[PDB]
């Protein structure tokens, strides 16, 4: 339930080819970027810093909770389905 | 005044309280139950409602919170929803049996409460919510009932008033915790008898989604008297805001042990020896005494000499009135046995909705175990302490907080005793 | 005691039970004492209902409950296992029960505990081989002033001593059934050595009733 990791952009490369390494069969790999993840503040940080290094980007809008309407009451309704059959 | 505890007979409120009179409608009409109903309802809700709050009636129920108050939430227009009245005939709390007398031997008392408090609530009905072991005295209370709706006391035309009410008579199923008033309303539903979060409050929400007020048998009972003698009567008896009489279980270690009735206020000492015949050894084999149920905690001999049975004077002696039942016990009680069986009856009880209780009573109940024995450290006292204070306020309903107190209440005035006991286990291990 | 339900011969969903016509007459006048909407609220006097006909309450009796009244058996489950009055294994037909919370534990009532082991030759939470009796302990019986006590049944018997419950034991053992109250001289509730009020006759009707009503 925390969402203490969804605060900050993030900026990842394409993922590319892993296979099994014939001597132990640990996942190798060719590719310099598959680990490189950068945070920044906001998009535009982001966007910016793609710009710059030449890198075509995919940025995807920030997902928000939308805000809810929580009543303890409408667990008890007199009507309504709301009424909770068990606590 | 200044003594109180004196009461005399023409005074008392549960004249049937040992059932050697007619406990049905002849009898109850001969000893003045019912007698000019109708003149009440007609006088209105507010005028009902301005007579119990001027009485100083509080709830007997074990919280003691101002009636007349506590009714006035009713008062409010229909938003279209029933309005009902829920009496609590659970009694459930360790040494009291103050409710099974009035439900047994004075029914029609509480019949009429429940249609005079039901109207200044602007009830349609009343459901009566009796513990399901009492069932001889359910059938009397329902033997009752069909005696006041044939009488058209009650139903279609209430006393001739133009009200129409109906009293339900609902058994429960063996739960202590459906004494709380929303864990009862809850049962009633058809649950669990787990209790609700507040708000929303029972006068907004309760049985069934509807307005609804929760009030102690006692406290319903006596309502009638208060509306034809009026609250100035009730109020002249006992201190300020401790008004009226109240009912008194006294057990334990007593001569006599009784249900009596007594006027509010009166001494502790006063009350155990003028009605339950004294201390078992005599007083000063007293050890210690439980002044209002197993919830309250216990206060030693030494308060016991001059404490007043009241909400205000047991509040400052570190306790409380609660239901007014009184424990008494003597100097040969194991007394930390004694609280451990109240910290088991809690573990039994609890309904284990909510973390504090579900864990740290059966913890609470663990410890106490061990500290019979003595097989325990005196660091673990105070741990013990500050457990019962992790529990206090921080659950959903006051069953948490009447398990720790009975544990703070030993801890307060008898830490030597649990110290000597750990002493003993050590130096023969 | 166990809170989960496992199939066997004499306990699974088609073990018979069904209510008499009568007890549907009734069922029918309970579930009206509830608004219409909310027959949920019938689930606690219906299910003892079932329990007062068989006994106790196999898995079967809880389906039939939720199935009449239209609830979903789980939520007949968690009433059968949250109350302690509804029996889910059978018990014997004098079901003794004794208080031995500390109002009554002051008041001796481990000698009516150890009394009734020695005569009935059971444990507590053990039915006799002829299953006439069940004993188990209980939590305050709401009769605290006339300890120690027990209920059997639907019935009180208090102000109680070792020789007391024996009788009592030895009058169900033969088929007659005892009177409930109090053994010990007093009827009820009332001090003993005399009464310490409501010793006058009581007033009448309108005895000081207050002006203008
Ligand atoms: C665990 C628990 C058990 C209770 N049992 C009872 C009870 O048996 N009878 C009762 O009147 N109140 C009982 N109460 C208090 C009720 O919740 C409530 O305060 C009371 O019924 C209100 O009625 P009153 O204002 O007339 O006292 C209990 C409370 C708790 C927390
Ligand atoms: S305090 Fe105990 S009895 Fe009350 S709601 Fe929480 S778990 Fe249930
Ligand atoms: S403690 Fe046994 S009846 Fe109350």
């Amino acid at each position: 339930s925390g969402v203490n990791n969804t605060k900050k952009w993030k900026m990842e490369f394409d993922t590319r080819e892993r296979w099994e390494n014939p001597l132990m069969g640990w996942a190798s790999t060719a590719d310099p970027l598959s680990n490189l993840v950068l945070t920044f503040s906001t998009k535009e940080d982001a966007v910016a810093f793609a710009e710059k290094n030449g890198w075509s980007y995919d940025v995807e809008e920030r997902k928000v909770p939308k805000p809810k309407s929580k009543s303890y009451g409408a667990n008890f309704s007199w009507n309504k389905r709301t009424r909770v059959s068990t606590k | 005044k200044t003594s109180f505890g004196s009461l005399k007979d023409e005074d008392r409120i549960f004249t049937n309280l040992y059932g050697r009179h007619d406990w049905r409608l002849k009898g109850a009409q001969s000893r003045g139950d019912w007698y000019k109903t109708k003149e009440i309802l007609l006088k209105g809700p507010d005028w009902i409602l301005g007579e119990v709050k001027t009485s100083g009636l509080r709830g007997r129920g074990g919280a003691g919170f101002p009636t007349g108050l506590k009714w006035s939430f009713m008062n409010k227009p229909s938003d279209g929803r029933p309005k009902y009245l829920v009496v609590n005939a659970d009694e459930g709390e360790p040494g009291t049996c103050k409710d099974r007398e009035i439900i047994r031997h004075d029914p029609h008392k509480l019949v009429e409460g429940c249609l005079v408090g039901g109207r200044a609530m602007g009830a349609r009905a009343a459901y009566i919510y009796i513990r399901g072991e009492f069932y001889n005295e359910a059938s009397n209370l329902q033997v009752a009932i069909r005696e006041a709706y044939e009488a058209g006391l009650i139903g279609k035309n209430a006393c001739g008033s133009g009200y129409d009410f109906d009293v339900f008579v609902v058994r429960g199923a063996g739960a202590y915790i459906c004494g709380e008033e929303t864990a009862l309303i809850e049962s009633i539903e058809g649950k669990q008898g787990k209790p609700r979060l507040k708000p929303p409050f029972p006068a907004d929400v309760g049985v069934f989604g509807c307005p609804t007020t929760v009030a102690n048998v006692e406290t319903v009972a006596v309502s009638p008297t208060i509306c034809r003698r009026g609250g100035a009567w009730f109020a002249s008896f006992g201190r300020e805001r401790n008004s009226g009489t109240k009912l008194f279980n006294i057990s334990g270690h007593v001569n006599n042990p009784c249900t009596v009735e007594e006027e509010m206020s009166v001494p502790l000492k006063e009350l155990i020896e003028k009605h339950a015949g004294g201390v078992t050894g005599g007083w000063d084999n007293l050890l210690a005494v439980i002044p209002g149920g197993s919830s309250t905690p216990l206060i030693p001999k030494s308060v016991c000499e001059t404490v007043l049975m009241d909400f205000d004077a047991l509040i400052q002696a570190q306790t409380g009135l609660g239901t007014a039942a009184v424990i008494v016990m003597d100097r040969s009680t194991d007394i930390v046995k004694a609280i451990a069986r109240l910290i088991e009856f809690y573990k039994h009880e609890s309904c284990g909705q909510c973390t504090p209780c579900r864990e740290g009573v059966d913890w609470m109940n663990k410890v106490m175990a061990r500290f019979v024995r003595g097989d325990a450290r005196p660091a673990e006292i105070d741990s013990l302490w500050e457990i019962s204070k992790q529990i206090e306020g921080h659950t959903i309903c006051a069953l948490g907080d009447g398990a720790a107190w009975p544990v703070q209440g030993l801890i307060r005035h008898f830490r030597p005793e649990l110290e000597e006991r750990m002493q003993q286990f050590a130096q023969q291990h | 005691a166990l809170f989960v339900h496992r199939d066997t011969p004499e306990n699974n969903p088609e073990t018979p039970f069904d209510f008499t016509p009568e007890n549907y007459k009734r069922i029918e006048a309970i579930v009206k004492n509830y608004p219409e909407g909310h027959k949920a609220a019938a689930v606690l006097p219906v299910l003892d209902l079932a329990q007062r006909q068989n006994g106790w309450l196999p898995i079967s009796a809880m389906n039939k409950v939720a199935e009449i009244l239209q609830v979903p058996p789980m939520r007949v489950y968690e009433v059968a296992t949250f109350y302690t009055m509804y029996n889910r294994k059978p018990v014997g037909k004098y079901h003794i029960q004794v208080c031995t919370t500390t109002p009554c534990m002051l008041r001796n009532s481990d000698s009516i505990l150890e009394a009734i082991q020695k005569k009935l030759g059971i444990k507590v939470g053990e039915t006799t081989p002829d299953k006439l009796f069940t004993l188990i302990e209980v939590e305050c019986l709401g009769a605290c002033v006339n300890a120690p006590m027990v209920q059997i049944n639907d019935n009180y018997y208090e102000d109680l001593t070792p020789k007391d419950i024996e009788e009592i034991i030895d009058e169900l053992k033969a088929g007659k059934i005892p009177k409930p109250g109090p053994r010990s001289g007093r009827f009820s509730c009332e001090p003993a050595g005399g009464l310490t009020s409501l010793t006058e006759p009581p007033k009448g009707p309108g005895f000081g009733v207050q002006a203008g009503l």
